[PDB]
Order: structure tokens, then sequence, then C-alpha cells
């Protein structure tokens, strides 16, 4: 397939989506909601671009890139205006509850909200109401869990539920109260309830073997073992 | 409590050689002539304490001496790279006992901020050293309380009065060091003032 | 359009001109955020295109700069051609008030390019750094030792796979290089440095260093000498190298600004205004008008400090040895200011990516108003008791006197440059910082740089600095003291302390580092002591690829065998003491 | 040398012998260490300490952003955690024979635990004192900072302090609320 990103030419995969091809090029696009294991839903709303119809075209249409194929002779931008604004919108609409936690999250150094909240460039705070808040639960010796932190980007229960197979890790709540955990406290009961650590992009779930010794990345001496 | 240099031994000191033993401490902490060895920036440092707006010379410490020869203390102020490493070895070898060493400054400390393919890391690696000061640079009110500290380790150490009767050895006191004689008075620091003010 | 804006400069008449002669395709155009063309040049044509260059109209007469970058490592090389190796070449027309970056990449195994010293004689101890560094050999170079390490040093420093931290400490290689110390004197042979029939037997050899009694370094100068003339001399300098640009090479963009403070240790903020200058062209950030009087204020506050050190250590080389307490109890009220503003008294690191680290504290003016009234009272006191004294111009006119030509050819700047009769001075010609909008003067000599008139050109310079300060004090703008761009590190502390986007921009950028996007930067600003320079090649990364800091004290120093052939040694010590340089402005 | 070049350098050299004396008769210009103390303004960067909340505890929450700003790398710690779960230091240790007192750790710190103060009277025997360890750092009180406390701003539930009681926080609302 033939793809335009800000008016240059690239050869892609068409039966790739349009973030996976863009992010194989080497382009930034930020992105929550999708993994390359668990495929794309268009949850987070993050990976906005600007497609045109054709090669002469000014206005446009932001789609979204993770729920766009890369179909032969496409016409995106990343780095259009509109596109951009909305980015750094949406990154400030997951920001209005976060909590002031980055000193003692566990994620911090590591985090996937934290570079993306960076390299949309957003970093004025307007926003001066109150932010929600959550009741933890204890999912065992493993994982710590700390919904305060969480942006709902669905990943925990679809890698969980979808990809893991496990039962016990769900979605409840509503609106803007939903809450990612099991339906009561007690350990998360699947042999791959380690990979949340990494799946999600925020602090909610994290290594609390690690965290009992907790050092961040950059202090880390990492090795490739088997 | 004392180090000996020819071993941790104790305080050897009839009372008229103890009170010559006060007497040459007193005229050599009293009478200390700094070797003029410019490095760097903590050199700087040094000749602003030497002006008149901190008077060094209150001390006895104003001569200067551009020779090691008549110079009794070495005061290393500045980094210590490769090429002159050798050159503050040779100075310190052409000074004269008594010689005393006050590394000015994080470079001379321990290299500093310059840990890097061209800077030892540090004075004491090749020669010892008596007084060290942090600062990068050090004001020069620190330079003259390390002068002060070593005036009062000169005063106590005890040294041969003579080449030919006596112990020839070098006693120098294991001090109370100034990090847990100061945590009394510097834990007890409440409120500072708010940095928005001159 | 902005000021850090990448632009090609193919509108440049230097371009047509390049075209017209050597042909379209005899060169490739690089975008850059320098502010000056940027042109590959092949390597066969380097000696053409200088010379071309030198015979043009309004010619390019002096040779800024010149050293190499390693390339290996650099993913981003986008419009570039393939080089393992590149050596660059800044130019600058005065006559124009341009300047041209050519570069000529090289292969790793064909590292040697035509030397450049027959156009410009600066490049000899150009192209020796670029030696001692980079490993990069100039065919036809007179004497090409390495400069910086010592001969007996094996690798190059500043190539990529040469570790920057310090190697173990050994006493053994320390007492063999002292044997080597001492059979220095008797198995000195003038072949080794450049030298021609030495020991006829009527010249002698003398070593001033390695430590002289003097505040602006450590260094040896071997001299020919036939009695008490100087036939031959060459300064060994090296003895203060730092490694600061391997330093930048593995510092962040943000914890580097310490590292800036002590390239020149008596300009401070002077030094670090065209680093983070540099920083903000990359990052594509404009600062509000307070940071730039907060700046100016700072960078001529220093310039006052070293100004004054320079001239009461002059006074002091001379013979009298008095008022150099008076300016030091000045310098002492210039620290007092300095330190009520940022904390610090020498190295103040206060200059920040987007701004500075704190706003102006309660009282600053306060302090800068008695500074204001103190100075000129002691300025006149100093001039009546040394400068206008017939000894001290008996021993400093007309000692080491050179002309436009001489400056021009060894890239002289600063206060000799201007007393050879050229107006050139960044902050009017290429202005920085808003130096615009403060009336100054730029005092200029006759036309022959004596010790005496450079002398003389640095007092009307504290002069017009004052001129400056009183500009700053009366009229300073409300407002932030730091930009309003995502890229300002650090963010303002109190919506770091509040807020959680500001928190998270904050610990990404004091724990990661900024990320500048790939490309290149260069300021080039007035320092105290001459024309500084910081050229920045960023990778995309979160520290500098490649950080190139130009000090005039090297050019100062390479002009130092030019100037004094046949004179004494009186003659150098009165010179030495008129440069304004430091050791650590000479190695870094 | 011409006469008249004699008298000049005559006449400037009793005109400097005169101005020396005026300056002989002056006023000195010396600030008397240690019997004078120095005045060091408020933000002076001299001796590191670790500071205290208004309630008493220590602010650092062991975040290692003031380790990893250091460009000399003089700063060494461990987290640990209590048990209603606020972070502290376990260690902090600080290479004072290392520091270069740039602010660079004061001016990274989120909660505004680590500060330079004025102190400049840091001289020491030997080196291995100079590392400064946490009872050599922690003071009593909050320092330059008298009124700032991080843990009333995060999310992160500690003791005296339940979610939704931070700053600008609402209470937490349960998924089994009947409210829609
Ligand atoms: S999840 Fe990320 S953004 Fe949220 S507190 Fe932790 S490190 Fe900060
Ligand atoms: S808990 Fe983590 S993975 Fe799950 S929706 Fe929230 S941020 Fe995403
Ligand atoms: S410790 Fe700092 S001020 Fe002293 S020589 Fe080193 S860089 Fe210069
Ligand atoms: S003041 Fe600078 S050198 Fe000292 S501990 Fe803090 S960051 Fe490190
Ligand atoms: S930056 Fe502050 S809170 Fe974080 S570890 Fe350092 S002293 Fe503690
Ligand atoms: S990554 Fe596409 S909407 Fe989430």
């Amino acid at each position: 397939a033939t793809i335009h990103v800000d008016g240059k030419e690239y050869e892609v995969n068409g039966a790739d989506n349009l973030l996976e091809a863009c992010l194989s090029l080497g382009l930034d696009i930020p992105y929550f909601c999708w993994h390359p294991a668990l495929g794309s839903v268009g949850a987070c709303r993050q990976c906005a671009v600007k497609q045109y119809q054709n090669a002469e075209d000014t206005r446009g249409r932001l789609v979204m890139s993770c729920m766009t194929p890369a179909s032969d002779g496409t016409f995106i931008s990343i780095d259009d205006e509109e596109a951009k604004q909305f980015r750094e919108s949406v990154v400030e609409w997951l920001m209005t509850n976060h909590p002031h936690d980055c000193p003692v999250c566990e994620e911090g150094g590591n985090c996937h909200l934290q570079d993306m909240t960076v390299m949309t460039g957003h970093s004025f705070r307007r926003y001066r109401f109150t932010k929600r808040t959550h009741r933890n639960q204890d999912l065992g010796p493993f994982i710590s869990h700390e919904m305060n932190r969480c942006i709902a980007c669905y990943r925990c229960v679809r890698y969980y539920k979808d990809y893991a197979g496990g039962t016990d890790l769900g979605v409840y709540g509503a609106h803007d109260n939903v809450y990612f955990g099991r339906p009561e406290d007690g350990t998360l009961e699947s042999e791959f309830s380690g990979n949340l650590v990494e799946i999600c992009p925020t602090g909610v779930f994290t290594d609390k073997t690690h965290s009992e010794r907790y050092n961040r990345k950059w202090d880390m001496q990492f090795a490739p073992s088997i | 409590d004392y180090t000996l240099t020819r071993e941790i031994v104790t305080d050897p000191l009839n009372v008229f050689m103890g009170k010559l033993n006060d007497m040459v401490n007193w005229g050599r902490k009293n009478s200390i002539w700094p070797y003029n060895f410019g490095l760097s920036c903590c050199y700087v440092e040094m000749v602003t304490s030497f002006t008149a707006v901190h008077d060094v010379a209150r001390f006895g410490a104003e001569v200067l001496r551009a020779s090691p020869r008549q110079a009794d203390l070495m005061v290393v102020a500045g980094t210590c790279f490769t090429k002159m490493a050798p050159v503050i070895q040779r100075l310190y070898d052409q000074m004269l006992e008594p010689k005393w060493v006050i590394s000015m400054g994080a470079c001379a400390n321990s290299g500093g901020m310059y840990d890097i393919y061209s800077v030892v890391q540090g004075v004491d690696k090749f020669i010892p050293v008596d007084v060290y000061i942090p600062g990068c640079p050090p004001r020069p009110e620190a330079y003259m309380q390390a002068l002060m500290l070593l005036q009062e380790s000169i005063g106590k150490e005890r040294r041969p009065l003579s080449w030919v009767v006596g112990d020839q050895g070098v006693y120098r006191a294991n001090m109370q060091s100034e990090r847990e004689r100061k945590r009394g008075e510097r834990i007890a620091v409440t409120n500072l003032r708010t940095p928005d003010e001159i | 359009e902005p000021a850090w804006q990448t632009r090609d400069h193919l509108d440049d008449p230097v371009i047509g001109e390049l075209r017209n002669r050597f042909g379209p395709d005899a060169f490739t155009v690089q975008a850059t955020r320098t502010g000056v063309p940027v042109v590959w040049i092949k390597r066969e044509q380097l000696l053409e295109v200088g010379d071309f260059l030198k015979k043009l109209p309004k010619p390019y007469v002096m040779l800024f700069d010149l050293h190499g970058m390693d390339e290996r490592l650099r993913t981003h090389r986008e419009g570039l051609p393939a080089a393992d190796f590149s050596v660059f070449y800044h130019l600058i027309s005065i006559d124009r008030n341009r300047d041209i970056m050519l570069k000529v990449a090289l292969a790793e195994n064909d590292l040697h390019v035509p030397t450049f010293t027959k156009l410009f004689p600066n490049a000899n101890w150009y192209e020796r750094e670029t030696w001692d560094l980079f490993g990069i050999t100039f065919d036809g170079h007179p004497n090409l030792r390495r400069i910086m390490m010592p001969q007996t040093w094996k690798g190059h420093p500043l190539r990529k796979d040469y570790p920057a931290r310090a190697t173990e400490f050994s006493p053994f290689e320390l007492t063999k290089a002292k044997q080597d110390l001492e059979m220095e004197a008797l198995t000195f042979k003038p072949e080794e440095w450049g030298m021609k029939r030495g020991t006829n037997e009527d010249f002698m050899f003398l070593n001033l260093g390695p430590n002289h009694p003097s505040a602006h370094g450590a260094f040896r100068i071997v001299l020919q000498l036939d009695g008490e003339e100087i036939v031959d001399c060459v300064p060994d300098i090296g003895y203060h190298h730092r490694g600061a640009e391997k330093m930048g090479e593995r510092q962040s963009w943000h914890s580097y600004i310490p590292y800036t403070d002590r390239i020149e240790y008596l300009g401070g903020c002077v030094n670090e205004m065209p680093y983070v200058l540099a920083v903000e062209k990359l990052a594509g950030i404009t600062v509000p008008d307070r940071v730039n009087v907060i700046r100016v204020m700072l960078s001529e506050l220093f310039r006052i400090n070293s100004h004054l050190l320079y001239i009461s250590t002059f006074i002091q080389d001379v013979g009298a040895m008095t008022p150099v307490f008076f300016a030091f109890t000045d310098r002492q009220k210039i620290y007092d200011l300095v330190e009520a503003i940022t904390g610090f008294r020498m190295h103040p690191a206060w200059f920040r990516i987007g701004g500075v680290a704190h706003d102006l504290p309660r009282g600053w003016d306060r302090l800068l108003r008695e500074f204001l009234d103190w100075m000129p009272k002691r300025l006149a006191s100093y001039e009546k008791a040394a400068l206008q004294n017939t000894i001290l111009k008996g021993r400093s006119q007309g000692v080491a006197a050179y002309g436009a030509k001489e400056a021009l050819e060894w890239g002289t700047t600063g206060a000799g440059l201007r007393a050879t009769g050229i107006d050139f001075d960044v902050r009017k010609a290429r202005p920085y910082s808003g130096y615009e909008n403060f009336d100054f003067e730029i005092p200029v000599g006759g036309g022959v740089s004596d010790c005496y008139t450079r002398v003389m050109l640095k007092v009307e310079e504290l002069r017009q600095s004052l001129r400056i300060l009183e500009q700053c004090l009366n009229n300073m703008p409300e407002g932030p003291f730091k930009a309003d761009h995502p890229l300002t590190t650090p963010p303002p502390k109190e919506r770091t302390l509040q807020h959680i986007e500001t928190l998270i921009t904050h610990f990404l950028q004091v724990s990661w580092g900024p990320v500048m996007p790939a490309n290149e930067s260069f300021q080039m600003i007035e320092a105290t002591k001459g024309i500084n320079s910081y050229y920045l090649t960023s990778d995309g990364s979160t520290m500098s690829y490649r950080t190139r800091i130009r000090t005039p004290s090297y050019a100062h120093l390479q002009q130092i065998p030019a100037a004094i052939r046949g004179s004494l040694v009186s003659d150098l010590i009165v010179y030495l003491g008129s440069i304004d340089f430091v050791m650590s402005d000479v190695d870094r | 040398m011409t006469l008249k070049e004699l008298l000049v350098g005559f006449g400037t050299q009793v005109r400097s012998i005169w101005m020396i004396g005026l300056h002989a008769f002056a006023k000195r210009e010396t600030r008397m260490y240690p019997e004078e103390p120095v005045y060091l303004p408020p933000r002076y960067r001299g001796r590191i300490v670790l500071t205290r909340d208004p309630d008493g505890e220590e602010r650092c929450v062991a975040c290692n952003l003031c380790a990893v700003a250091c460009p000399v790398g003089c700063i060494s710690l461990q987290k640990a955690e209590t048990k209603d779960g606020r972070w502290y230091p376990e260690f902090f240790r600080i290479n004072f024979s290392r520091c270069i007192f740039c602010g660079l750790c004061e001016e990274a710190c989120p909660t505004t635990a680590i500060q330079l103060t004025p102190d400049f009277e840091m001289g020491e025997y030997k080196r291995q004192d100079l590392v400064y360890e946490k009872e050599d750092l922690l003071i009593s009180g909050p320092g330059k900072y008298p009124e700032y406390n991080f843990y009333r701003m995060a999310g992160m539930a500690i003791d005296g302090k339940d979610k939704g009681e931070a700053e600008n926080e609402a209470k937490p609302i349960d998924v089994k609320s009947l409210l829609p």
C-alpha cells in the first residue's frame, strides 16, 4: 500500500491499521488503548490523525489511526494543527482527574501516560475543579492496585479476559466512575496476571515484589537473560 | 589518640619538653606560609581570600612564597589534571618537613564534577591531605575556616624537636570529625529565611 | 518567522557565487538552526573553495572555527552525505557580516584532509586539536602532534567509542611520568616541537611553566633565545583539559549548565548564555522580555567582574600590587549582588532552558543601585593610580603590537580585534538576548593593538557595561521569568508543586532529560574575553550528540608566537598579562 | 629620555604616593571572619539538609529525582515504606567531597525536602567524614519552605489522610452507589 504522511510517501502493509504502520515507520503517534498483541478498539481516542480524501484537500477529517486501515493511496497528517490540538485535549481530559502522585508512584520514569503527556506538549493546567477518587483493592502478593491513576484505557480487561482468559478481573461502574479490578478483594487467579504491570500504561497495576525494594528504571542495571 | 608515620598509638606526653612541644606547635600553627600554586578557579577564590576584603593576613598566612622550599602548606586549589599531576607531586616533594596539605574544592577533594578521562579523581590519590574543603568553589571564609582547622590540627600534634635526640616519627592527632561535632547544632535548625528576599 | 526556524539559507549570495564558480552539483546545502549556511563540500575541492571564499569581493577573512564530529552513531542524517567522520570549517566575513560552515565528509578508513594552514594560520592549532581528539590526519601540516593530551596517550577521546569517565589511578604511571618530567629538560629536541636549528649554538631554550604565579592558569612556553631576544616560541597547552565536550555528550541538556559555567570561570553567566540560547534554538523557545533583560543584567555584571580582575592582574604584573585589593572589594560588591540573585558567587548555574532558575529576589534594585553608585569613583581612582602612570605606559605601550590583518588571519576577537580598528561586536552586528533595546557604545582603537590600547578598550567596555546596567535597572518589564513552552526545563516550581501535568513535565525533564528534536544549532556571543560560541548537534535524544565550544583564548594563545617574535621576555610577560585569557578557556 | 618626560614621571609618582597615602587614610573594607559573622543571602547555596513538613514528618518521599538530577551523582538513597503506606528514604547519603553545590537537586525536588542552606563552614579532616548520612541531613523543621506538604496534594492514601482528603479531590464514589 502507498500512504502519504505529512506530504511524505511511504510503503506499508495494507492489512495493518494506520497506527501500527506509522509506528513501524518511526513516526510518533500518541496512543493508550491500542496494543500490538491485543488489537484496536478505539477507546482512549488519543491516536487522532487528519485524513484527506485525495492529494488536493485542505479540510480533512480527524480519523482514528488505530481504527483506520492503511489502504493504498491514503493521505494523512500527524503534525496537523487540529490533530495536535485534539491529542493535547485528550491528554488534558485524562489529566483532569489524575492524582498528584508521580513521586510516590512506582510507574514514575516508566509511565506511558507520562511519556504521552510530555510528547503531546501538555504542561499547563487550566482545570480548577475536583478530581475523582477511588478506593483500592488487595489483589494478592504480586500486583499492587491503585485505581486513582487509571485513564480508563481498557487494556487490563482486554488482556486479562480476552487474551489471557482470566475470569476475575473486569470493568464496573459507569460514566466516569469506571472501576477496573476484581469484584471483591482477593488474589488475581490467572497465571499471567503479572503482565498487567506492563499492559497498564499507568501505575494502577504495579509490581509489588519490585515495590518492596523500589528503584526507578534509570537506576537499574539490566541484562538480557533467560 | 594519635597516628604514627615514620600505626595507632596513644599520647606519649617531665614537663619541660611538653612546654617545648606546645611552643613549637604554637609557632608552627601561628605562622603558616602557603605555597602560591595556581591550578583553577579555586585558586581565584584563594587569592580572593588573599585580598583586603577578607584579610587572610590576620592569621599570618600572607607571605605567599613562590618557592616550595620556603612554604609549609600546599593548598591544592583546582582540578588535578593528568598532565599537571606529576607537577603537583614534584612540587610536593620539593617542600620540606613539616608540610601540610589543604585540598580546596570538590576537584581537589575527589575530582568533583569532572569525572572525565583527563582528571585525577582527587589529590589524595598520590599525596596525603590534611584538610578537605567541600565547595565549587569554596568561599574565601571557608578557606580561612579550613586554615583554622589546620591550626588546631597542628596545635596538638607531636614532632621531634631535633634530628639527633628523641623519636623521629611524626604523631598526628585523630581528631573528632566536624560532622559529628556540628551535628548537635545543625540538626536543631528549624527555620530559614525564604528565598524570595534579599 | 521566528529566529529559531530551520533555514537552508539558499538566498545567501555566497550560495549563488559558489554555484556559479563550482557548479550546482559540487556541494550539498544543509538546512539547520545554526543561522549560517551549512555547505557540504567534497574533500578534493576544499582548498579551492577556501581560496574562492578568500578572494571574494567582500571576502571571508577569518577562520572562526575548525573541528570534527564523529557521525558514526548519528541516526538522523537525512539530506546529508554518507560520513563516518566530518570536519567543519566556520568562516566569518566581517564585511558582509556573514558566516559559512563548510563540511567535509570522511570515511572511517580514509581519515585525512588537506591542511588549511596555507589559507588560515589558526588552522595549525585547530587541526592539531582535531587530530588529537578525533584521529583525523591533515596532510601538509608542519607538525601534527597532540595538543590537549600528552604525546604518550593512546586513543582519541572525542571519538564515540572512547569511554568518557576516569580510568583507575596507578602510581606507576605517575612515577614514570615524573621520570619524563625529569628528563624533559635534558632530552629536549626542538624538532619535536616544530622548531629548527636548535642549539650555531647561539640559542638557549627557556621553559616558563608549568605553574605560573598568576590567576590565568598553568601552562608552559618554550622559547628559543639569543640572549634576551625571543626568536622562536611555541606554547605548551593542554594542562587544563577537562573534557567539557565529552562531558556534554554524557550530560542531559539541563544538567550540563554547571559545566558550561567552568569554561571561562571568570565569566559565569556570560558562559551560560550562548549554551542556553543554542538549546532554546533547538527547542524552538522564544523567551519573554524580562528573561532577556535579566540575562543581560547578569552577563554585564559578570563582564564588569572579569574586566576588573583583568585590569587588576595587569597592574599587578606591571608591578603595582595595591589596586588589586580595592578592585577585589569591588568584586565583592558584585559577588554580593550575584549571591543575592543566584545564590552563588562564581559559578551561578542560574540560566535555564527557557528562562532562569528563580525570579529576582525582592530588593535586587537596592543592591544594584548601591553598586552603580559605588563603581565610577573607584574606576577613576584606579585609572589615576595606575593606568595613567608613566612607568606602566612605558611598560605597556608598543609591546606586542599587531594590525587588522594579523588579527583577522589569527582569529583574534574582543579587545584586540577592536583595538586593530575593526568594529566587530556580536552585541551589535548579530544581536542576541534583546541587546538591540539597550543604548551603548562599542569602543574601537586607532588601528594598532598594543597592551595599553587593549587595556584602555577594556576600561571603556566596563564603562559601557555600567551604562547597560543602568538601563537594566531603570527599565525592567514585569512578567514571567520562564517561557510558556512545554520544553522549558524545569517548569515553574509552584505549578510543579500543585499541578500534575506540570509535575509530569518536571519529572521527565529532570530525570531522563528534555527531548530536543534532531537539529544543529549555533549561538555566537561576545564573551568577557572575546567571542564565545556553542555549536550543538542533537540526534533527537535527551543529551547532546556533539557539543563544540569555541573560545577566543585559544586564538589569542595561538597568536602569541606571531606577535612576540623579536621581543624580550619582559615583553612576553606584559603581553601575557594583557591578553585577558584563562587556561580553562584555552583547554576546556 | 626627554626631561619633560622625566618631570611628568616624577609628578605621577608623587601623585601615586599621595593617593596611596589617602587610601591609607580611608576606612577599612575588611569583614572580620570569624569575629564578624558572614552575611549570607537566604538563597545562598551551601550545606544541604533534608527538611520536615509542618506536621513534623520527614518531607522526603524517596522519589530519587534529586539523585538523577545530580550531574555529579553524589546522592544515594533507597525507598522504604511504612505500614500505612507513606514513602520515606531508608537511607539517604550525599558525598560532599563530590558535591559542587549547584542546587540542581533542590530544584528537582517535588516535595521541597532537599534544600541548600546558608552554611559554608564544612571543612573536614578525613574524606570519609564528608559522606553525610541521613542522620547528618534531616533537620527538625521545614527550612526555606515553611508550609509546603506534598502529601496534602498526593492522591496516595497515608496515615491521617484518607482517600479524597487531599487538595482538590472529591470523596470516592462506589460503583454500587444508587445515584446515577
Ligand atoms: S501513573 Fe504515571 S502519571 Fe500517574 S502518578 Fe504514576 S507516574 Fe505519574
Ligand atoms: S487500570 Fe490501567 S490498563 Fe486498565 S483501563 Fe486503567 S489505565 Fe488502562
Ligand atoms: S571545584 Fe569547582 S571552582 Fe574549584 S577548581 Fe573545580 S570546577 Fe573550579
Ligand atoms: S547541589 Fe548539585 S552537585 Fe550538589 S548534590 Fe545537589 S545536584 Fe548534586
Ligand atoms: S527529590 Fe526530594 S523527595 Fe525526591 S528523593 Fe530527592 S529529596 Fe526525596
Ligand atoms: S489508540 Fe486509537 S483510540 Fe486509542
